[PDB]
C-alpha cells in the first residue's frame, strides 16, 4: 500500500574557508533505477551571505525551502534587518524538530559568512540536531568523501606536515577532484557540478561538467 | 441624535452616521499624495512631530518587493491591516509561486472591512490607505476609505487640508505621464508644500519617498537621500 | 486513495519551436480488462497550458474540476490576468504534497505543457509531490520504453521544429503499443502554440509483423 | 449478478437477473435490482446490498427535493451526478456498481456508468455486476447501431441469459425496463 | 419611530422602518436600467465621475457573477460588492454538486433569501443594495430578474434602479421589445440614459453598457463601444 | 556514547567523549555532549542527539524566567523536576533521553539523573552511555568522598579512556568541567590518542 | 457619547483612549535619558509609610540583561505588561540564539496594547519607557495606552510631564556624557518632586554596552545626591 518516502539521491559538499565558504553538489536527480533530469542543482541561495544545499526526498526539499525563504520575509518586516547565518540554523532546528512525529527526509548543510567576515558550515539531521564544523559532506555519496578531507584539509593521520590553511586557489581543485572520484563508483553522482562560492564581494557560480553514464 | 450610536442603525435619511464618523478621523492624519507615471508610481507622505526631541512618526511602509503602503488615521488599524496585509502577499508566493496582483490584493481588503461594518459589536477601520503597486500591467495608485469604497486613481492626496494638493495635481496631472523618475518626485513634492501653512519649509527631517519602479524595488527613502530629491526646487510664491 | 482502481497508462510530451507538443491514449483499463476503451486524458486550460494525466482516473475527474473552477473565477474577474503555466505547475504541487501528508494520496501523474510569452513550458507532477522541468517528459513505462528516444534525440540535436517533434511522437507511440500490456490502438494528440491549444482527434498507429513469419 | 442498460432512439432498455446470494446460498430468490429514482429515471444497483440501498435512498431525498424547487423535471446527468458524488467521496468505504439510465425531455435516453472507483462517463451501452465478463465479448459483436425498442429488448435478453446460464452469482428471473417519453414498460421474463 | 431602532421589531401598524429606511438610500444612487429583447438581455448604467482623478473604468457597477450572468448593482457600492461575492460563491457549489450552470430562477432564489436574513436579526443590519440579474440560454431564452432590499425577487421586461426610477420606464414602455434584435437595443438603452439629466446638477458621466445574449453565444461581456461609438452618435442627437 | 558525573568535597566533576555515530558510520569527532545550559547548571547528551538538545534548551527556556519573575535561581532538585514532567507527556511516542542534571545549590551540590522514561533519581556516582558500564568499574575503584581536586580530574580522564578503548561507540576527544560554588569551569579537552602515550608510558 | 470603545464622536476620535492617557497624568514621574554612552534612568519612589517595605514598589523593572523598564500610571495593568515582555524576548531568544532588539520588544508589547475590543475589555492604564543597548548603540522608547510606540531621546512622563519636559529640553544636547546625564537628571527631578531629595525618595538605574550587568544603583545613590 502506499508509501510516503521514496529517495532520489544527491551529494552535498561544503568547506568553511578562512574568509569564504564553498558550496557544490550535483545536478542529477534519479529515483530507482532511472533519471528524472540531468538539470537539478541543490544550490540555493538564501541571503547574500548564506546558502543552503538539501538532499534527500526531493518533494520535501521544495517544501523546506520555501518554508524557509517565508520566514526570512517575516524576520525582516518584524526586525528591519536581514537573518545572520547563526540565526537561520538556530531557526531551522526548530523548523525540524516541529514535525518530530513524521519527519522531513531532508539532509541539510548551511554554508555562509559569519558577522565577522568568515566562513561557518552547520550540518544537520532530519530531527533537527546541528554543530558547527569546518567541513562537511552529506548526501549518497558522503561516506566516500569524508576521509579524504580529513587527509587533506584535517591533515588527519599526516607526519611531519605544515599546517597552511586552505587558500581559495586550492580548496577549488580539492572540489574539482573529489566529485570525479565519487563519481567513478557512485551510481547517483553525475552529469554536472554546481559550485557557489560566497566572498565579501557577493556569490560566484560556476559549473563543471562529469561523466554522463 | 438618537440614530447616531451604533453602525447597525439606519438613519430616516437613509445615511449611516458611524460611517461618516470614520470619514473624520482620517482628517486627523498628515497629508499624503501619491502619485505615478507610465514606469513609476510615486508615493510621498509629510511626517509629523510628537516633541521637539523625539523622532517622527513615520507614515510609508514596505509590503512586498513590488507593493508599499502610505497611512492616514488610527495606529491601531495601521498595523492590523498591514499584518493581513503581508499575509496574503507572502501566501501567493508559497502557493501559486508568483506575486500577487495589486487589483486583486485590494478587493481582498474591501472584503476585510465590510463585515465589521454591518455586524454589531465591531467598530469600522479608520484609516487611509494610499497603494502602489506593479502587477503585469504597469504601476497602480489606489486609496481605500473607511466605507470600504477603493478607488482606482491616477493622482490622490489624502489627509488633513489635502484639498490643496489635489488642486495641484488637476493642473498637472496631463504632465505626469511623460516625465522620468526625478522630476515625476519633485512634481509630487510640490504638491505637498500647499497643505503646508506659508512659515513653515518642507525639510529632510519631516518627509518620506517612496518609490516602486518597473525595474526597481519598492524603496523607502527618509532624511539622507531625501537630499538628492530636495535640491533643485524653487522658494514658495509669497 | 488507497486502491487505484480504474487506471490510465504513460503520457509523452516534449518541447519544441514555439511550442509543447503532448499525446496520451484514450483507455481506462480495470486491472487487466480494458474496460473504458473511450475517454479523453487530456484536458485544454484556458489559452495556454494544457493538463494531462495518469493514474486513476476518478481522482483526474476530480482535478478537472477543481482547475476548470480556478481558471473561470479568474475570467469573471476581468482583470487582464491569466494563470501562467508556470503558475499552475506550482499549485498542482502544493496540493499533491498537502494530500500525501494527511496520508491519503492522489494515486496520478500529471505532465503540464504550457506556451506563455515566447517560452516554452513542460513540467511535472509525481503522486509524492516530486516536481521538475523538462524538456522531454515521460510517464508510466514510458520512462522506461520512450524516454531514451527522446534524450538521444535532444541531445544530438537540441531544438526541434514542429514537423519534426509531432512525427517524433508517432514513433515513440508506436513503440508503447508494440510491449505495453496496458496501450491501445487509439490515442490523440494535444499541441499548444501562440495560435492556443489544439487537440487532435482519435488518431491510430502503423504495426509492423514481418517477425511472425520468422521461426 | 449481472445488470444492463442500453439506449435506442427513443429512449433506454433496462435489464437485470435477481439471486441475491450470500457467499454459496442464495437469501433471495428474487429481486428488484433495479430502483425508481424520478418518473423517468431509473437505476440498477451492483456490489453491496446494505451499499447501494443507502445510497438511492439519499439520493431519491436530494433528486427529489431539487426538481420540487426548479418546478421541472430533472436531467439524467443531474441524477448521475449526484450518485458520483457519493462514491468519490466515500470511496474507501463503500462498493457500488451504480448504472443510472433513462429518457429526458432535453435530451432524450442516456445511459450513464458508475463503476467502484467513483468516475462518471456516458455510454450508448452498459454492463456491470460480477457475471458481466462472460457476455463481455458477446455483447460487442452483436451491437449494432440505430436499433428499434424491440430489438433491444431482444438484444438484452438473450444478453442477459448467457449470463445467468453461467454465472454461479448469477440467473433466476429477467426484469426488464422501457423508458421513453410516453411511459414505463416494466415486464418479467423467462426464456 | 420610537419603534424603528431594530430590524427585529415591529410598528403599532405592523412593519419594519428599518427595512423602509434601507431602501430609500438606494433612491439617492445614480440610475441603471435594463432591458430584454427576444434574444438577449441589455443592461446600462448612468455612472458620473467623481471629480478627475477617476482613472476611466474604476468601480464599475456593472459585475460579472458567471459565465453567462451578470449584475447591474445601484446603492452602496461596497456593500454590493460584498453581495456580488455571495453570487459568484453560489454558482460555484451548484456547478459543483450538479454539473451544469445555474438556471437564473434558482440563482435569484439563492441570492434573495442570503439578503432576506439580514432583515430578522437585531444584529446586523439590511443591506442597502438592488441590482438586476441578466441571463440567456438556448433552453431557457433571456430572463431578467430585479432584487430589492426587502428580498422580493421577480421577474420583468424592463427596470430601472436609482433616482429616476419613475422617469425612466416611463419611455422603457413605449417600445417595441419583444421583437427587436439586442443590437438594434444598444442604441435605444443609450438615449434613455442621455434623456435624463445629463449634466443639470452634476457636472459629466460615462456610459457603461454590458450585453448577453445569442450573439454572444450566451457569453456575457462589455459591449465593443470603442468600436463604432454609435452610442454617444445616436444619444446625442436628441438635442432638438 | 560515554558520559560519567560525581560528586566530592569539591564540587562535582562532569566528563563526555566526542563521538558520534550513525549505524556503523562514524559521522563526527567533535561533538559537544555536555550542554551547557547556564552559567550554574550543566546538562548532558546521551542517547538521542536532537531530543535530548531540544528539551534542555527549552529548559533553559523557563528557568531563566523563574529567575526574572521571583529574582532568585532556581534549585538543582526543581530543574530536575520540571524536565521530568516534560517528558512523561510524550511517554511511550519513541523519545530518547538519559541526560544527567549538575549544580551548585544552597543545600550544596546537585546531582540528578533523568531518563525518557521518568527516572528522576539522585545519587553520588552516575554513568550514562553505550560505554557506561565500562566506565562503572574503573571509577569506583578509584572513587573516594575526600579525593583531591587533582586527583578527581586524573580519575575521571582515565576512567572515558577505558571506555573508549573497549567500546567500539566511543572515541573522539575526553572533555572535562568543573562545577564549583560560584559556576561551572572548562577543565580541558584531550585526544585519546595524546592520552595513549601518556598512559602506557 | 462616548461610554464604550465601540463608538466614535463626530469629531474623530476618542473619548475613551483619551481617558486612558488622563489615568497616566496621577502615576509618579520618571525620566529617562539616551546618551552615547549609555542610557540612564531615574525615577521617583512616593512612599507612603515608613512601616512599608520600600522595594516592593517596583518602578525599575528587569526586562532582560540588557533592558530596563519605567513605569507609571495603573500598576494593575503594568504587571500583564510586564510579564509577556519578558517572555518575547525568551522566546527570540529560543529560537534565533540571539537578543532581541530593544525596537522589536515593543512591537511585541505594542501587539496586545491594542487588542483590547479587537477581538473577534478597556484599554490599558499605563505608560512605559524602554531602555537597553542593543546592536545599534543604546536606544529609549516610549509607548502608550494608545499602542502609539515611538523613539525618544529624552522622555519624561507620569505626573509633572509637562513641567519637567520644558525644563528637560533646556539642559539636553547631542554630545553628553554618562556621568553628565546622570547629574542633569536628579537636578529636574528635586525641582518637580514635593519632599527634600533624599537617597529613599528616588532610585536610578543605568545600562552601559560593556556593562550589561547592573541596571541599578545601590547607596552609591548617597554618593550622587551629595554631588549636586
Amino acid at each position: 500500500r502506499f508509501s510516503p518516502y521514496v529517495f532520489n539521491g544527491g551529494t552535498i559538499l561544503a568547506i568553511a574557508g578562512e574568509d569564504f565558504a564553498i558550496v557544490a553538489s550535483d545536478t542529477r536527480l534519479s529515483e530507482g533505477f532511472s533519471i528524472h533530469t540531468r538539470d537539478s542543482p541543490k544550490c540555493y541561495k538564501l541571503t547574500d551571505k548564506t546558502v543552503i544545499g538539501c538532499s534527500g526526498f526531493h518533494g520535501d526539499c521544495l517544501t523546506l525551502t520555501k518554508i524557509i525563504e517565508a520566514r526570512l520575509k517575516m524576520y525582516k518586516h518584524s526586525n528591519n534587518k536581514a537573518m545572520t547565518t547563526g540565526a537561520i540554523a538556530a531557526m531551522l532546528s526548530t523548523i525540524l524538530y516541529s514535525r518530530r512525529f513524521f519527519p522531513y527526509y531532508v539532509y541539510n548543510i548551511i554554508g555562509g559568512l559569519d558577522e565577522e567576515g568568515k566562513g561557518a558550515v552547520y550540518s544537520f539531521d532530519p530531527v533537527g540536531s546541528y554543530q558547527r564544523d569546518s567541513f562537511k559532506a552529506g548526501g549518497s555519496a558522503s561516506a566516500m568523501l569524508q576521509p579524504l578531507l580529513d587527509n587533506q584539509v584535517g591533515f588527519k593521520n599526516m607526519q611531519n606536515v605544515e599546517h597552511v590553511p586552505l587558500s581559495l586557489d586550492r580548496a577549488m581543485r580539492l572540489v574539482k577532484d573529489v566529485f570525479i572520484s565519487a563519481a567513478e563508483r557512485d551510481v547517483y553522482t553525475g552529469d554536472a557540478l554546481r559550485i557557489c562560492i560566497v566572498t565579501k564581494e557577493g556569490i560566484r557560480e560556476e559549473t563543471v561538467s562529469l561523466r554522463k553514464d | 441624535n438618537q440614530y447616531d450610536n451604533d453602525v447597525t442603525v439606519w438613519s430616516p435619511q437613509g445615511r449611516i452616521h458611524q460611517i461618516e464618523y470614520a470619514m473624520e478621523a482620517v482628517k486627523q492624519g498628515s497629508a499624503t499624495v501619491g502619485l505615478k507615471s507610465k514606469t513609476h508610481a510615486v508615493l510621498v507622505a509629510l511626517k509629523r512631530a510628537q516633541s521637539e526631541l523625539a523622532a517622527h512618526q513615520k507614515k510609508i511602509l514596505h509590503v512586498d518587493n513590488h507593493i508599499g503602503i502610505s497611512i492616514a488615521g488610527l495606529t491601531a488599524d495601521a498595523r492590523l491591516l498591514c499584518n493581513f496585509m503581508r499575509q496574503e502577499c507572502l501566501d501567493s508566493r508559497f502557493v501559486f509561486d508568483r506575486p500577487l496582483p495589486v487589483s486583486r490584493l485590494v478587493s481582498l481588503i474591501g472584503s476585510k472591512t465590510q463585515i465589521p461594518t454591518q455586524r454589531y459589536g465591531r467598530r469600522p477601520y479608520g484609516v487611509g490607505l494610499l497603494i502602489a503597486g506593479y502587477d503585469d500591467m504597469g504601476p497602480h495608485i489606489f486609496q481605500t476609505c473607511p466605507s470600504a469604497n477603493y478607488f482606482d486613481c491616477r493622482a490622490m492626496s489624502i489627509g488633513a487640508r489635502s484639498q490643496s494638493a489635489r488642486t495641484y495635481l488637476e493642473r498637472h496631472m496631463s504632465e505626469f505621464m511623460e516625465c522620468n523618475l526625478n522630476e515625476l518626485v519633485k512634481h509630487g513634492l510640490r504638491a505637498l508644500r500647499e497643505t503646508l501653512p506659508a512659515e513653515q519649509d518642507l525639510t529632510t527631517k519631516n518627509v518620506s519617498i517612496g518609490i516602486v519602479g518597473k525595474d526597481l524595488e519598492f524603496t523607502i527613502y527618509d532624511d539622507d537621500d531625501v537630499s538628492p530629491f530636495l535640491e533643485g526646487l524653487e522658494e514658495r510664491p509669497q | 486513495t488507497q486502491n487505484p482502481m480504474v487506471t490510465g497508462t504513460s503520457v509523452l510530451g516534449v518541447k519544441f519551436e514555439g511550442g509543447v507538443v503532448i499525446a496520451a491514449d484514450m483507455l481506462g483499463s480495470y486491472g487487466s480488462l480494458a474496460r473504458f476503451r473511450n475517454i479523453s486524458r487530456i484536458m485544454r486550460v484556458n489559452n495556454s497550458t494544457m493538463l494531462g494525466a495518469s493514474g486513476d482516473y476518478a481522482d483526474f475527474q476530480y482535478l478537472k474540476q477543481v482547475l476548470g473552477q480556478m481558471v473561470i473565477d479568474e475570467e469573471l474577474l476581468g482583470d487582464g490576468h491569466s494563470y501562467s503555466p508556470r503558475a499552475i505547475h506550482s499549485w498542482l504541487t502544493r496540493a499533491m504534497y498537502s494530500r500525501r501528508s494527511k496520508m491519503n494520496p492522489l494515486w496520478n501523474t500529471m505532465v503540464i505543457g504550457g506556451y506563455a510569452d515566447g517560452e516554452s513550458f513542460l513540467g511535472y507532477v509525481d503522486m509524492l509531490g516530486v516536481a521538475y522541468e523538462a524538456p522531454s517528459l515521460a510517464t508510466g513505462y514510458g520512462a522506461y520504453l520512450a524516454q531514451p528516444l527522446l534524450r538521444e534525440v535532444l541531445e544530438k540535436q537540441p531544438v526541434l521544429s514542429q514537423t519534426e517533434a509531432r512525427d517524433l511522437v508517432e514513433r515513440c507511440m508506436r513503440v508503447l503499443y508494440y510491449r505495453d500490456a496496458r496501450s491501445y490502438n487509439r490515442f490523440q494528440i494535444a499541441t499548444v502554440t501562440e495560435k492556443g491549444v489544439e487537440i487532435e482527434g482519435p488518431l491510430s498507429t502503423e504495426t509492423n509483423w514481418d517477425i511472425a513469419h520468422m521461426i | 449478478t449481472t445488470i444492463m442498460a442500453v439506449q435506442f432512439d427513443g429512449g433506454v432498455v433496462l435489464g437485470a437477473d435477481s439471486r441475491t446470494t450470500t457467499g454459496s446460498y442464495i437469501a433471495n430468490r428474487v429481486t428488484d435490482k433495479l430502483t425508481p429514482i424520478h418518473d423517468r429515471i431509473f437505476c440498477c444497483r451492483s456490489g453491496s446490498a446494505a451499499d447501494t440501498q443507502a445510497v438511492a435512498d439519499a439520493v431519491t431525498y436530494q433528486l427529489g427535493f431539487h426538481s420540487i424547487e426548479l418546478n421541472e423535471p430533472p436531467l439524467v446527468h443531474t441524477a448521475a451526478s449526484l450518485f458520483k458524488e457519493m462514491c468519490y467521496r466515500y470511496r474507501e468505504d463503500l462498493m457500488a456498481g451504480i448504472i443510472i439510465a433513462g429518457w429526458d425531455p432535453q435530451e432524450g435516453g442516456q445511459v450513464y456508468s458508475v463503476p467502484m472507483g467513483g468516475m462518471m462517463v456516458r455510454q450508448s451501452f452498459a454492463i456491470g455486476g460480477s457475471g458481466s465478463s462472460y457476455i463481455y465479448g458477446y455483447v460487442d459483436a452483436t451491437y449494432r447501431e440505430g436499433m428499434t425498442k424491440e430489438e433491444c429488448l431482444q438484444f438484452t435478453a438473450n444478453a442477459l441469459a448467457l449470463a445467468m446460464e453461467r454465472d454461479g452469482s448469477s440467473g433466476g428471473v429477467i426484469r426488464l425496463a422501457a423508458i421513453a417519453e410516453s411511459g414505463v414498460e416494466r415486464q418479467v421474463l423467462l426464456g | 419611530t420610537g419603534y424603528d431602532l431594530s430590524a427585529s421589531t415591529f410598528s403599532p401598524d405592523g412593519r419594519v422602518f428599518q427595512v423602509e429606511y434601507a431602501m430609500k438610500a438606494v433612491e439617492n444612487s445614480s440610475t441603471a436600467i435594463g432591458i430584454r429583447c427576444k434574444d438577449g438581455v441589455v443592461f446600462g448604467v448612468e455612472k458620473l465621475v467623481l471629480s478627475k482623478l477617476y482613472e476611466e473604468g474604476s468601480n464599475k457597477r456593472l459585475f460579472n457573477v458567471d459565465r453567462h450572468v451578470g449584475m447591474a448593482v445601484a446603492g452602496l457600492l461596497a456593500d454590493a460588492r460584498s453581495l456580488a461575492d455571495i453570487a459568484r460563491e453560489e454558482a460555484s457549489n451548484f456547478r459543483s454538486n450538479f454539473g451544469y450552470n445555474i438556471p437564473l430562477k434558482h440563482l435569484a432564489d439563492r441570492v434573495a433569501m442570503y439578503v432576506h436574513a439580514y432583515t430578522l436579526y437585531s444584529a446586523v443590519r439590511p443591506f442597502g443594495c438592488s441590482f438586476m440579474l441578466g441571463s440567456y440560454s438556448v433552453n431557457d431564452g433571456a430572463q431578467l430578474y430585479m432584487i430589492d432590499p426587502s428580498g422580493v425577487s421577480y421577474g420583468y421586461w424592463g427596470c430601472a434602479i436609482g433616482k429616476a426610477r419613475q422617469a425612466a420606464k416611463t419611455e422603457i414602455e413605449k417600445l417595441q421589445m419583444k421583437e427587436m434584435t439586442c443590437r438594434d437595443i444598444v442604441k435605444e438603452v443609450a438615449k434613455i440614459i442621455y434623456i435624463v439629466h445629463d449634466e443639470v446638477k452634476d457636472k459629466a458621466f460615462e456610459l457603461e453598457l454590458s450585453w448577453v445574449g445569442e450573439l454572444t453565444n450566451g457569453r456575457h461581456e462589455i459591449v465593443p463601444k470603442d468600436i463604432r461609438e454609435e452610442a454617444e452618435k445616436y444619444a446625442k442627437e436628441s438635442l432638438k | 556514547t560515554t558520559t560519567l558525573a560525581f560528586k566530592f568535597r569539591h564540587g562535582v566533576i562532569v566528563a563526555a567523549d566526542s563521538r558520534a555515530t550513525a549505524g556503523a558510520y562514524i559521522a563526527s569527532q567533535t561533538v559537544k555532549k555536555v550542554i551547557e545550559i547556564n552559567p550554574y547548571l550543566l546538562g548532558t547528551m546521551a542517547g538521542g542527539a536532537a531530543d535530548c538538545s531540544f528539551w534542555e534548551r527549552l529548559l533553559a527556556r523557563q528557568c531563566r524566567i523563574y529567575e526574572l519573575r521571583n529574582k532568585e535561581r532556581i534549585s538543582v532538585a526543581a530543574a530536575s523536576k520540571l524536565l521530568a514532567n516534560m517528558v512523561y507527556q510524550y511517554k511511550g511516542m519513541g523519545l530518547s533521553m538519559g541526560t544527567m542534571i549538575c549544580g551548585w545549590d544552597k543545600r550544596g551540590p546537585g546531582l540528578y539523573y533523568v531518563d525518557s522514561e521518568g527516572n528522576r533519581i539522585s545519587g553520588a556516582t552516575f554513568s550514562v552511555g553505550s560505554g557506561s558500564v565500562y566506565a562503572y568499574g574503573v571509577m569506583d575503584r578509584g572513587y573516594s568522598y575526600d579525593l583531591e581536586v587533582e586527583q578527581a580530574y586524573d580519575l575521571a580522564r582515565r576512567a572515558i579512556y577505558q571506555a573508549t578503548y573497549r567500546d567500539a561507540y566511543s572515541g573522539g576527544a575526553v572533555n572535562l568541567y568543573h562545577v564549583r560554588e560560584d559556576g561551572w569551569i572548562r577543565v580541558s579537552s584531550d585526544n585519546v590518542a595524546d592520552l595513549h602515550e601518556k598512559y602506557s608510558g | 457619547y462616548d461610554r464604550g470603545v465601540n463608538t466614535f464622536s463626530p469629531e474623530g476620535r476618542l473619548f475613551q483612549v483619551e481617558y486612558a492617557i488622563e489615568a497616566i497624568k496621577l502615576g509618579s514621574t520618571a525620566i529617562g535619558i539616551q546618551t552615547s554612552e549609555g542610557v540612564c534612568l531615574a525615577v521617583e519612589k512616593r512612599i507612603t509609610s515608613p512601616l512599608m517595605e520600600p522595594s516592593s514598589i517596583e518602578k525599575i523593572v528587569e526586562i532582560d540583561a540588557h533592558i530596563g523598564c519605567a513605569m507609571s500610571g495603573l500598576i494593575a495593568d503594568a504587571k500583564t505588561l510586564i510579564d509577556k515582555a519578558r517572555v518575547e524576548t525568551q522566546n527570540h531568544w529560543f529560537t534565533y540564539n540571539e537578543t532581541m532588539t530593544v525596537e522589536s520588544v515593543t512591537q511585541a508589547v505594542s501587539n496586545l496594547a491594542l487588542q483590547f475590543g479587537e477581538e473577534d475589555s478597556r484599554p490599558f492604564g499605563v505608560a512605559l519607557l524602554f531602555g537597553g543597548v542593543d546592536e545599534k548603540g543604546p536606544q529609549l522608547f516610549h509607548m502608550d495606552p494608545s499602542g502609539t510606540f515611538v523613539q525618544c531621546d529624552a522622555r519624561a512622563i507620569g505626573s509633572a510631564s509637562e513641567g519637567a519636559q520644558s525644563s528637560l529640553q533646556e539642559v539636553y544636547h547631542k554630545s553628553m556624557t554618562l556621568k553628565e546625564a546622570i547629574k542633569s537628571s536628579l537636578i529636574i527631578l528635586k525641582q518637580v518632586m514635593e519632599e527634600k531629595l533624599n537617597a529613599t525618595n528616588i532610585e536610578l538605574a543605568t545600562v552601559q554596552p560593556g556593562q550589561n550587568f547592573h541596571m541599578f544603583t545601590k547607596e552609591e545613590l548617597e554618593e550622587v545626591i551629595k554631588d549636586i
